């Protein structure tokens, strides 16, 4: 699946085409939660080393948090790319095929019949 | 100062007091004295509170709800129209609820007013009661916990068909 799409230019992380997609804002809750995830990372590190946590976490905690914001940021970007090309593929294949997917008119309730067993 | 013709108050028909025998005045000493003791000492206060209110008025409005196509013009799906329809259906429903409350209270006040006459003068109001409560009974009665429109429209389909067979057997 989708390897025919991206096997044309292999191992492109995200292509020169992706830059037309709006990048995730800073404060995007996802990568912020990733920052928290670096926070609990560093906390568990300071639990591993018997030191009391909240100590040494001046440089460490910041290193963790910033690292995950970095990596997680790029990951989110390429993600939004992936769903972009997915939705595009859907709509193109929709339009190019009238027969496969029929457009039916949805008739209003005026013509409807049901059973609807009442309670009693 | 409620709307009068919604909640009938019949003629008061108060009888004329006849002493008919010369004796003491056991309650009337205390109905006058009460009307001296508990009438004015409150009345002054209610009136003062009145003017206090009246120096600064408010205006608050009974809300309105416009109408919509309701259930008919909505397609089988695509809720965006449906939501309006069925929720306002729920409004009008509760409205009918309170109508039932109104009639049901008219009956009670009717018997209390009549006195021992229970079947005399409540016949009209009890009659329109059976009319309305048979309407509600027919329409909303049995649906269930989860009801919106689809089920009321449904039941109405059911009655229309049952009465269409009933009217082919009318021949
Ligand atoms: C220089 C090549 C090194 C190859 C060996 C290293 C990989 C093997 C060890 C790590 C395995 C990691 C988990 C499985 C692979 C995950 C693939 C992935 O996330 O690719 C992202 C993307 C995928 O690149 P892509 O989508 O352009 O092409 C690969 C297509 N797949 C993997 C779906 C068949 O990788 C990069 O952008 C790399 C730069
Ligand atoms: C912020 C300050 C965080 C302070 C952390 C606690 C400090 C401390 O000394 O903790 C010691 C404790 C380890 O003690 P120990 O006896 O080993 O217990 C292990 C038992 N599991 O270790 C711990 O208590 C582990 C660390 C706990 C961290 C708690 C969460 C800190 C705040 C971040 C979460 C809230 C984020 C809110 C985001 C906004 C809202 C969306």
């Amino acid at each position: 699946m989708m390897t025919g799409r991206q096997a044309r230019a292999p191992l492109q992380f995200l292509p020169d085409e992706a830059r037309s997609l709006p990048p995730p804002k800073l404060t995007d809750p996802r990568l912020a939660y990733i920052g928290f995830l670096g926070y609990c990372s560093g906390l568990i590190d300071n639990a591993i080393r018997r030191r009391p946590v909240l100590s040494a976490g001046l440089h460490r905690q910041f290193l963790y948090i910033t690292s995950f914001v970095f990596v997680g940021y790029y990951l989110l970007k390429r993600q939004d790319y992936m769903y972009a090309v997915r939705d595009h593929d859907m709509f193109s294949y929709i339009k190019s095929h009238p027969e496969d997917f029929p457009e039916k008119d949805k008739k209003t309730y005026r013509e409807v019949f049901e059973e609807f067993h009442p309670v009693r | 100062s409620w709307d009068k013709d919604v909640y009938p108050e019949p003629p008061r028909r108060t009888p004329a007091p006849s002493p008919q025998t010369s004796l003491p005045n056991p309650i009337t000493y205390l109905t006058k004295a009460f009307d001296l003791l508990v009438d004015r000492p409150v009345t002054l206060v209610r009136e003062f509170i009145e003017r206090q209110h009246a120096k600064n008025k408010y205006y608050y409005y009974h809300r309105e709800f416009r109408r919509v196509p309701d259930i008919t013009e909505c397609h089988e799906k695509d809720v965006l129209c449906m939501f309006e329809a069925e929720m306002q259906w729920k409004r009008d429903y509760k409205v009918d609820q309170e109508i039932v409350n109104i009639i049901q209270e008219r009956l009670k006040a009717c018997q209390q007013r009549e006195g021992e006459s229970h079947r005399q003068n409540c016949a009209k109001e009890l009659q329109q009661f059976t009319q309305v409560v048979k309407a509600y009974q027919d329409r909303y009665h049995d649906l269930g916990a989860h009801y919106s429109a689809r089920k009321c429209l449904a039941k109405q389909k059911q009655r229309m068909l049952a009465e269409r067979k009933a009217t082919k057997e009318a021949a």
